[PDB]
């Protein structure tokens, strides 16, 4: 709900810079994703509704044991909100922030083997709106910087015209581009009035929408119940 | 496997038989101007050595 | 050929027929081949064209 | 044996699965809502020799006052009606229109945006499948009404199978010459020229006697629930006209006579619920293009 | 065009600011926006208001 | 000979003769302005995020305020509509309605039920018969538009007697070829593509020559006495949702696609000008129905 | 070779060349305008006890107060209006209004003379020729929906080329089996059941298998510029009256079955251009005779 | 038979696809703007023996100030329009200028950027197709004015057949000696030295004496909708400035003599009217590289 509410690339960063590895891993087992599923929307239709499941949904859901599944976990959080059950990945590693993970080399952690393609179709990019896409080519630029793989994100952005025009403007190391950088990728904001406590047909949109209408209550109580638990660590 | 039904039946998009046909008719002029070319540059018994018209198909 | 013949087909019959009309076919295809070795032409060789230099993306 | 399916009721294309969700409900139902006193406007500036009633709309739907040496677009809310009308047809359309963009459009009147609140009936006839035995031609031609050639060259009377799907309501069928039709393992009726069937009652079993061929006119009604600003005259104009501007042109995708085949199309496709309520909401931001672009054409 | 010093004047109010369309906010929604300390740091367009 | 008929010209069953008076036009009026003003509503309510606007209409409506928990179905005033509808279609169907339910719905607006006071024009197309010879084959398909598919397989010409019967106002026939066709005992034309005909002019006579068959393509307009709230499209969607629900299943009656062909099949049975009388007053009831269920649905 | 063509594209005949200044225009566009008030007013009438609404707008019309015991034709402005469609129709017709008194009924309101601000789509098929090999049989039925019949009896398949013209902007085609089609020159592709086509790309060729007959369905939009105040459901119910009234019966004259059919078939025609702007200015007359008629039935 | 076409229309070359938006049409309307007054500033700054005109004009225009020792090449401007003009020429030339480049440039004056609201003419004569008999020999040499030599040395008279397309609005034939020309299926005049013919009226056939060659001079007029800026003069020169600073150069291109042949050859390929669009975006480019070229020598 917090990564959720972040609306400016550098109010994203800031977050992720103070938010460990572990809130991005869930510890509920979940269930296995893209499954042909039918589920009930009684609201609209006496009859089952056809959807299918994905790992960008809001649910947490089994994960790989690889590297390739912990990045995938990291993107889910931020696009999604929940990330997925990985277990035992280490209590070092945990405790790194997840900019650490994405941008920087004493994790310990090795992604030049990763393919945006494959994991863009395993996220299934197809299905995400304008800004969860935004969110997904930030992390893919932070892990292209570190790796050297500049030229492969370029040429993978040349492959994927739709994805193009909706590319961040933002070059990691340099600081001018994240000061000056105007984007918007805000997916659960203070709601317009107009929205209502209705449910909505699919999975995506109905957790998307649970967010929403939570985020006013979540805002005004998160402070006192985080500090009643924070103060005398 | 469908599509390969397809190509095979009566509906398929591909005329095979005025292909075959055609492929037949552009293979035996190829011989006629093969052995003529050769007749001239070299005698007879050499083409009959070189392109035999016993063999066709 | 009997995975094309019986992917439609609904009586025995009608898989029968499909499995004679692909080796019609077939057979059809051997003769043209060896004539294209009595022509006294060469024939072309199937080829795949790789860039010299791949690139990953 | 043969099978005969109709035209349209082949290959359904996947729909967008963008701006489908209550705010973007929202903008759809205000640029209809705009878009028509667009039209109302432009009536009334003819009739009262005054263009102040259209400045007011204009700057209403395109926050810019109209000029005369500047063509009038509609501002960005055309912009956005034209690029979601794009992202409902294909999943491979871009989508990129912000949300912040949606959400500003949608403050510009209060309408629910429910989808559900009416009905509507379309009158597409699916003919699932028409099952023939040997000597016997079938031809199935036409959608809003199915025109089913069959004859008979064998020496007996032959039994053909009609199978019209499990979404439509009601099926009428109507016949050239009277004939006999029954439902699966039933006696056969008297001929008759004219046959009310429910499509849910199984298939059909239609007797062809030998000689002169029998023709059989199909037409069926459909209720999809759809908002109350839905309109159908509106809707199919502005179905024809996106097509011709372009919006529909995407790669592999299928294209269609009219709204009620495509809405019909994408029902019978499997899991067809799921497509029917992205094509109400394509319909209705139709309605809005077609009222939009007759006031300001480019 | 006048020389001012650093102009408030526009030719046209820019439809894009580094690569992104500049966020419209109508009047009514900006008055009851409770969040409007994280707006202000990217910028906005006021319009529905005279 | 043989003998070809249209499919929906065929056996018009006896429309009801109850519920025809004055008092009972008056009630069909009535509910059909209050029906608009139900529908008008609901999108107001709809543009205004407020329930007033309806519930003030609905009670005018069923005479009974909107409570939760209880489905809204249009109160008295849909259960008289709905069966007095059904009682229109049909003389088999029952009459349930009292005239003091009538009476009290009829009083609840002032309106005429005047039903002459406009036209309307409908384009289903009578073709009562084609008589045909020995060696042809005629076969019709189509109401809007028919299509008369002739195959020729005798030695010579011959002749096929076209018979449009005496209502329709004009007839336009299109030839996928040109073709003659005189009146008659007139003689023949040279051959045209199209041909505007008077039906009342008598039967007409076509010559099928030897070879290709030869399709004609009729289209037919005919006027009809409507009352000037008569909507055709309001109409035909009604007719539709009427067949839906079932309400026109009756024993002994024949089905339409369309309420067209309903009115015009009826026209040119016996006794047609007393029974388009009460396919009207129908038409109208078939309007104010559909605005009813589209105002208040059920999934 | 045998060539087929659409009934309705065949021998188009010239249009009347009056009443097309500004002036006869503006007349017109004030008789829709005062006719629709007409149909308005009487609704209004209904809906409270008084006649007073009807009053004021019969008498604008009119230029008469209304009276009992008259049939209330619609005074000079309905004789006028009939007049001017008779023109309209054909050169040979009789331009019987003068010139001043055009002028003084369109001094009644102020409402601009512009025919052309606005668009409509028009569905009529404008096959213009279907040229078939020696051994094929073809044959064309329709106008909204053109379905073609083609048999081939010869030993191979043949080539069948289908030409629709230059006006059109899109063409669906439908089959009822899948088929190849492919522009002049081009390779063939693969059977598919649905077809896009632009008529100005050119000239197409349709592959028919020896065999059943296979069927074309085909759907055509063509958009021509008419005033906002257009309606499509108007223009075709004064259409219809106005051939019922007996006004369009002139010697030498072609008859159609829908103002859908005469606009396309003008528009293929030597000046097509020139005739249409004519048959526009003659559906917005239509359009008010049809709202004058349904008020005040004569 | 022989069949004869004008070398001009031969394979046109896809245009670019980049660079079309709003935003982008408004950035060549500045450049366009900017760059009529570096130009009266250079002629100001002569005239006045002094060089504050040309200063104020440059940094306005370059984005810096004016320097000696320097090249004044015309500052990122220059390079975002120079890099403009290749890629609407291709498809293959790359697109190289970012939109935030555009856009920032798009703002240094107020422009419409509608490039429809005027009109120019053209006078390439468009002969698509010339079809003659056995005996007949043809050649067409020109493309602003045609000249068709025909020869016959057969033993009778022959019909020689002209398409002239439908896209031109007028074309004038002249020749040496009298010759007679009639349309399709109309009487044969007797004959004229010159004739004026409408393209969409259809093809045209001329009688050819046995006796001596004739010779047929064409021109034609055709109308593009052109912004009001336009010049066709300007555009014209920048055309050939392009072609010599050799940004026209890549592979798989063809050749024009003038901006009038590469119009018009766009216009008569398939989806001409969008590549024209495209073309007329070219032609602003190129009145805008004239202008800064001849102002600042480069």
């Amino acid at each position: 709900m917090d990564v959720l509410s972040k609306g400016s690339l550098k109010e994203l960063l800031a977050h992720l810079e103070k938010t460990p590895l572990e809130e991005a891993i869930s510890y509920r087992i979940g269930t296995v994703p893209y499954q042909n599923v039918l589920i009930s929307r009684n609201e609209y239709y006496n009859q089952l509704y056809p959807d299918t499941t994905s790992l960008i949904d809001g649910v947490s859901r089994e994960g790989q044991r690889n590297v390739n599944g912990l990045i995938m976990s990291i993107i889910s959080y931020v696009v999604s909100g929940s990330g997925h059950y990985i277990p035992n990945i280490g209590f070092m590693l945990l405790r790194r922030s997840i900019l650490d993970i994405l941008t920087k080399h004493d994790t310990g952690l090795v992604t030049n083997n990763l393919n945006y393609g494959i994991i863009a179709r395993n996220l299934t990019v197809s299905k995400m709106n304008c800004e969860q896409r935004k969110r997904m080519l930030i992390c893919f630029k932070l892990l292209a910087y570190k790796d050297g793989n500049q030229n492969d994100y370029e040429i993978y952005l040349n492959q994927n015209i739709p994805l193009k025009q909706i590319a961040p403007n933002f070059i990691p190391g340099d600081m001018r581009t994240v000061i000056h950088n105007q984007d918007q990728l805000a997916i659960v904001g203070i709601p317009a009035y107009r929205l209502t406590q209705s449910t909505e047909l699919s999975i995506r949109d109905d957790n998307a929408k649970s967010y929403k209408l939570g985020y006013v209550d979540w805002y005004n109580s998160n402070s006192f119940l985080r500090e009643r638990s924070e103060f005398n660590l | 496997h469908k599509y390969h039904h397809l190509l095979t039946s009566q509906n398929s998009p591909i005329d095979w038989n005025y292909h075959d046909e055609e492929m037949h008719k552009w293979l035996d002029s190829r011989k006629t101007t093969n052995y003529d070319a050769m007749q001239k540059k070299d005698g007879t018994v050499i083409a009959d050595i070189h392109i035999p018209k016993v063999f066709n198909d | 050929v009997i995975k094309p013949a019986a992917v439609v087909a609904g009586t025995s019959t009608e898989l029968i027929g499909n499995l004679q009309a692909i080796y019609s076919r077939l057979r059809s295809h051997s003769d043209i081949g060896f004539k294209k070795a009595t022509v006294g032409d060469v024939i072309p060789n199937s080829y795949m064209i790789k860039p010299v230099n791949s690139t990953e993306y | 044996a043969n099978r005969a399916t109709s035209a349209f009721l082949d290959n359904p294309h996947p729909v967008g699965v963008n701006y489908v969700d209550e705010g973007s409900r929202q903008f759809v139902a205000v640029a209809e809502l705009l878009a028509s006193k667009l039209i109302d406007s432009s009536r009334e500036s003819d009739e009262s020799n005054s263009d102040v009633p259209f400045v007011q709309a204009y700057s209403k739907f395109a926050d810019d006052n109209p000029r005369h040496l500047r063509v009038k677009t509609g501002g960005k809310m055309a912009n956005a009606l034209t690029n979601v009308i794009r992202s409902y047809y294909s999943i491979n359309a871009p989508a990129i229109v912000p949300q912040v963009e949606i959400d500003r459009l949608a403050s510009k009147a209060t309408v629910s945006g429910d989808m559900y609140n009416s009905y509507a009936i379309f009158n597409s006839v699916p003919i699932v499948e028409v099952l023939s035995p040997a000597r016997t031609t079938v031809s199935i031609v036409g959608s809003d009404r199915a025109d089913v050639t069959m004859l008979n060259t064998g020496a007996g009377a032959a039994n053909i199978t009609f199978n019209f799907g499990q979404i439509a309501e009601t099926v009428i069928l109507k016949g050239s010459v009277p004939f006999q039709l029954a439902r699966l393992n039933q006696p056969m009726p008297a001929a008759r020229f004219t046959y009310k069937l429910r499509p849910l009652d199984g298939p059909f079993i239609v007797v062809l006697p030998v000689g002169n061929p029998l023709v059989i006119s199909a037409t069926a009604a459909t209720r999809i629930q759809v908002p109350l600003a839905f309109n159908k005259a509106l809707v199919e104009s502005g179905f024809q006209t996106a097509m011709n501007d372009g919006l529909f042109d995407i790669q592999n995708v299928n294209y269609y006579s009219s709204f009620d085949e495509f809405i019909i199309s994408q029902y019978h496709a499997q899991d067809g619920i799921n497509r029917v309520s992205t094509c109400v909401i394509l319909g209705l931001a139709l309605q809005a293009y077609d009222q939009m672009r007759r006031a300001l054409p480019v | 065009r006048f020389g001012f010093r650093d102009s408030p004047f526009c030719t046209s109010l820019p439809r894009t600011i580094m690569g992104n369309d500049v966020r419209r906010i109508s009047y009514n929604v900006f008055s009851m926006m409770e969040d409007i300390d994280d707006v202000i740091s990217e910028g906005f367009i006021l319009y529905d208001a005279y």
